């Protein structure tokens, strides 16, 4: 399976600088185009930057020329974003994606999920963790399929980004459904994992991972003894 | 100067309606087009390329036209796997821009409010925490009048055991309560019932500790 996964994202103070990764894997990395895609909290897509295969060409979204700077190695199947002279409003998740074909004119089929960049001076409240699951009903059955909710709550209202992790690997993105809601002073977001009844009855341990604004907050769960 | 604009902002439709967006090129980017669906929290997923072109796997009540500077996207059928933002982009050459974005929304039909109960869970280790929660999620009704009782083996719970609150979201309300039991309480093996009274018709929603 084609698999990228970003990682480097953090929290950075404006006019400073932060390199991002994103690992490539599951195709013939050296074949293709490369791009990275940003989001900034609540916004749209942004285009960032591409690169070609063999480094030969290379452009920049305006917002970011002259101060971020594309590169790959194929040898290592990479892509890296080296990201200077920070503002505030390059506070964003940070994607990177795969070309469909070999041409840098083909839609991006393949994205990873991101990794987040804050940059700011402000401090901020973190947030509260908390995993829920499913209970069982009058007969002490099992529902047909086990929920796990991941509780994220209490923070200042900014970006979070939840990761579930099944005995330390990060779980399939569509095993899980994601929605938030801000009170206006806060935002709380829950994530729900759909498991199956043998894949909860093998003790695998599964971990809610949260970064925000630098920090990696987590609870985990196993089935009860 | 390059732009790519979308309409409209947002859009609500009944299930089965059809939908359709628009995205706008400011300069003639032929058929290298692109349409993305985006839900929250997750990275977009490719729909349509080449401006018509379905990507493996999208169902067949998507479509997509345009060349040139004027596209549109179209659900014939809207479903609530649609419930999205939808984003187009162009690949002519760079930039490789993203339009503004379009949410699709499902116009809501009165329908009762689901309930269901969550409980805590334990610890990496298989431990029970010190004490257990039962919480109570009453989600998607029309903001009104709600009371929600907990009933133990059928019998009214100590009113103090148990919180309750409300965040309205958009014009949905939703609720929930928070019962909380000694872990020695939990031990005991009872059937907790959360019932739930609203527009003056009950639901509940029962359970226990797996065995």
């Amino acid at each position: 399976e084609v698999q990228l996964v970003e990682s480097g994202g953090g929290l950075v103070q404006p006019g400073r600088s932060l390199r991002l990764s994103c690992a490539a894997s599951g195709f013939t990395f050296d074949d293709y185009a490369m791009h990275w895609v940003r989001q900034a909290p609540g916004k749209g897509l942004e285009w960032v930057s591409a690169i070609t295969w063999n480094s030969g060409h290379i452009d920049y979204a305006d917002s970011v020329e002259g101060r971020f700077t594309i590169s790959r190695d194929n040898a290592k199947n990479s892509l890296y974003l080296q990201m200077n002279s920070l503002r505030a409003e390059d506070t964003a998740v940070y994607y990177c994606a795969k070309v469909s074909y070999l041409s840098t004119a083909s839609s991006l089929d393949y994205w990873g999920q991101g990794t987040l960049v804050t940059v700011s001076s402000a401090s901020t409240k973190g947030p509260t963790v908390k995993i829920l699951q499913s209970i069982c009903d009058g007969g002490g059955h099992f529902p047909p399929t086990i929920q796990l909710l991941c509780l994220v709550s209490g923070y200042t209202p900014g970006t979070i980004q939840i990761t579930w992790l099944e005995d330390g690997q990060v779980m399939d993105v569509d095993l899980s459904t994601a929605s938030t809601t801000q009170e206006g002073e806060l935002a709380s977001t829950q994530s729900e994992l759909t498991l199956s009844q043998k894949h909860w009855l093998s003790d695998r341990t599964y971990t809610c991972q949260v970064t925000y604004q630098g920090h990696t907050f987590e609870d985990s769960t196993k089935k009860c003894a | 100067d390059i732009q790519m604009t979308q309409s409209p902002s947002s859009l609500s439709a009944s299930v089965g309606d059809r939908v359709t967006i628009t995205c706008r090129a400011s300069q003639g980017i032929r058929n290298y087009l692109a349409w993305y669906q985006q839900k929250p929290g997750k990275a977009p997923k490719l729909l349509i390329y080449a401006a018509s072109t379905l990507q493996s796997g999208v169902p067949s009540r998507f479509s997509g036209s345009g060349s040139g500077t004027d596209f549109t996207l179209t659900i014939s059928s809207l479903q609530p796997e649609d419930v999205a933002t939808y984003y187009c982009q162009r690949y002519n050459r760079a930039p490789y821009t993203f339009g503004q974005g379009t949410k699709v929304e499902i116009k809501r039909t009165v329908a009762a409010p689901t309930v269901k109960i969550l409980q805590s869970s334990c610890d990496g280790g298989g431990h029970f925490p010190p004490t257990i929660q039962l919480l109570c999620l009453v989600s998607g009704y029309t903001p009104g009048t709600i009371q929600i009782t907990w009933l133990e083996d059928g019998q009214v719970m100590d009113v103090d055991l148990s919180t309750a609150s409300t965040t309205q979201e958009g014009e949905l309300a939703s609720t929930q309560s928070e019962l909380t039991l000694s872990q020695k309480h939990w031990l005991s093996d009872r059937t907790y019932t959360c019932q739930v009274t609203y527009q003056g018709h009950t639901f509940e929603d029962s359970g226990k500790k797996c065995a």
